[PDB]
């Protein structure tokens, strides 16, 4: 997909206050728990039991991190998200064996995240752009699998 | 299977909205037709501009049903019978839209609630909303 | 999006055989049985009461055969679905209001009538290259909604 | 919801599929590997060779839960709690895979059984495979 000029700039304006780390850690965190059954990739970081097991857990977080720096560096591509991803989109797929569908919820996670954080600056326009963009980097990460 | 403890944390964040279940309603619609326009395709006779009236009517309707469901949490499927009648054979809305809606949903009360949207509320408000979904839904055929 | 050269070759070689004609009117008339919902369209159609009063009507017919024209004009321009349906996804969206979730409904009832139809000759490989086709024509037909 | 006339149909229509449990539900699994490649994250520890034994056996092991499933379809979420069980804390399959699957079973179905799939069967068979999958799915949070 396609951002428009005056979305790309909504979400860099967004994306300028964020602390990735933090909300990285918070996304992935909360995948695990709403949808449960995205921790068979993380059988290795421990105990993810319980909502507090989760969210307190440091290899989630450390995860997170990663996850949304990544995400973050794709940011400077809107433009090009297929071929930022092409390296990552083939690592899910021929080595980490993640069913794309996972990013598409990770996407709308995220989108929860950033509501829940920023609350009334998080506008329907805002979201609006802010769901282009997952949905771009889902379709990005994606692309490769065969 | 909306677990005794989703229902429980459901009532509680719902209690939390209260008065604005309303305009939480109508400002999620307002979210979703901008978040994924193909919603729009059922609403050709509403002005979906920011602020219409008809999206803000439509919205309170919408939250009502919900709050609602949320009174007969225990028993959904019958506080819900004379809605899911009217989507399964009039209003006919693709299934798929109710997650956008939902999702929608959940990222207006996230806006809104910055204590009460943990993130096992946040989970158990998910289910809700697809529970209720499932509802509406399950008289299509 | 992208269709192998032996794939686009199956699909032409199989569709060679299909009379664009009959087997519209059976998808669509299919699609209003098994999703009845969609039927919300075609109040104007008359009597769609049972399957077989939907299947022998002359206006899902007719409509069906409108419908697997366009299509099949599209799989000559497999390099460029957006731009052949652009037009058509503009009055989908402006005129007629249609959720393109029924473009993918329609797909899968075709894919499903392709191997009623045909059967052993709708080998799974075959399969695969109508699914990457559907998908194609139904995110061409959606891409100019607004 | 399964009504008398869905369940006569599934009953009717599974009939065939009983001696060719292994065959179809292989078939149907090709297809979806084939068609939908994103499934075969679900199985990196088979050869999904064409032809191989891991595809062959577990296309059995799927068809023989389903002819179980249309056997007591009139109690189908205890007939299918051990399965249920597994998919939901075990194999963890992301739910839109279902429908993905369901569908290649349809067109497993309609390429073998040409006088049993008529439109109201085809219907009556898509709402089944979609129930098993809600019951496979039920117990996932
Ligand atoms: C915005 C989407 C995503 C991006 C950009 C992304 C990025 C990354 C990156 C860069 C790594 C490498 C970390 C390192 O080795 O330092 C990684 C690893 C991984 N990702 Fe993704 N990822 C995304 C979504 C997901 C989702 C939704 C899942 C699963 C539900 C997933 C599962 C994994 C797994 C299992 C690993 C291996 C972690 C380990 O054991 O070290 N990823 N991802
Ligand atoms: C969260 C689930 C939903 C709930 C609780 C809900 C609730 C309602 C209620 C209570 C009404 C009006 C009742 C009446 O006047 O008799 C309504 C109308 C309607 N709903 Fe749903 N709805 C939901 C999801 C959807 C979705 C996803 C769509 C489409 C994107 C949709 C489209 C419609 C339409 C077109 C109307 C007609 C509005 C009018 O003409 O005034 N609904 N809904
Ligand atoms: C493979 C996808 C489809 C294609 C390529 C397609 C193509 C067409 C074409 C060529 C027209 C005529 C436009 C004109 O020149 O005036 C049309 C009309 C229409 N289509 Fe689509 N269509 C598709 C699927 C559907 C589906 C599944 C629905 C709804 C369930 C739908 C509903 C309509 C309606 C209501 C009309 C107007 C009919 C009339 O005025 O007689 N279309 N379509
Ligand atoms: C019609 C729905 C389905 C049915 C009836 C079904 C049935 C089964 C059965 C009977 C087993 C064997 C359990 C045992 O050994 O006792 C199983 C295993 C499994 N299923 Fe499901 N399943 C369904 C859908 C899916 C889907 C959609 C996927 C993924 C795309 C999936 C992935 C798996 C996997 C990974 C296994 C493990 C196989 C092995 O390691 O041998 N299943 N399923
Ligand atoms: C009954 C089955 C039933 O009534 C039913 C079958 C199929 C659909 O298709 C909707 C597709 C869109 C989507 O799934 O999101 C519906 Cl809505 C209902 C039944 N349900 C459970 C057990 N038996
Ligand atoms: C049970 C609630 C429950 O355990 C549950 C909620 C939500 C989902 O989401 C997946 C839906 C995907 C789709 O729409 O096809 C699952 Cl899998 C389970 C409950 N309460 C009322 C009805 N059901």
């Amino acid at each position: 997909v396609h951002l428009t000029p005056e979305e790309k700039s909504a979400v860099t304006a967004l994306w300028g206050k964020v602390n990735v780390d933090e909300v990285g850690g918070e996304a992935l965190g909360r995948l695990l728990v709403v949808y449960p059954w995205t921790q068979r990739f993380f059988e290795s970081f421990g105990d993810l039991s319980t909502p507090d097991a989760v969210m307190g857990n440091p290899k989630v977080k450390a995860h997170g991190k990663k996850v949304l720096g990544a995400f973050s560096d794709g940011l400077a591509h809107l433009d090009n998200l297929k071929g930022t991803f092409a390296t990552l989109s083939e690592l899910h797929c021929d080595k980490l064996h993640v069913d794309p569908e996972n990013f598409r919820l990770l996407g709308n996670v995220l989108v929860c995240v950033l509501a829940h954080h920023f609350g009334k600056e998080f506008t329907p326009p805002v979201q609006a752009a802010y769901q282009k963009v997952v949905a771009g980097v889902a379709n990005a990460l994606a692309h490769k699998y065969h | 299977v909306l677990s005794p403890a989703d229902k429980t944390n459901v009532k509680a964040a719902w209690g939390k909205v209260g008065a604005h279940a309303g305009e939480y309603g109508a400002e999620a619609l307002e979210r979703m037709f901008l978040s994924f326009p193909t919603t729009k395709t059922y609403f050709p006779h509403f002005d979906l501009s920011h602020g219409s009236a008809q999206v803000k009517g439509h919205g309170k309707k919408v939250a009502d049903a919900l709050t609602n469901a949320v009174a007969h949490v225990d028993d959904m499927p019958n506080a819900l019978s004379a809605l899911s009648d009217l989507h399964a054979h009039k209003l006919r809305v693709d299934p798929v839209n109710f997650k956008l809606l939902s999702h929608c949903l959940l990222v207006t009360l996230a806006a809104h609630l910055p204590a009460e949207f943990t993130p096992a509320v946040h989970a158990s408000l998910d289910k809700f909303l697809a529970s209720v979904s499932t509802v509406l839904t399950s008289k299509y055929r």
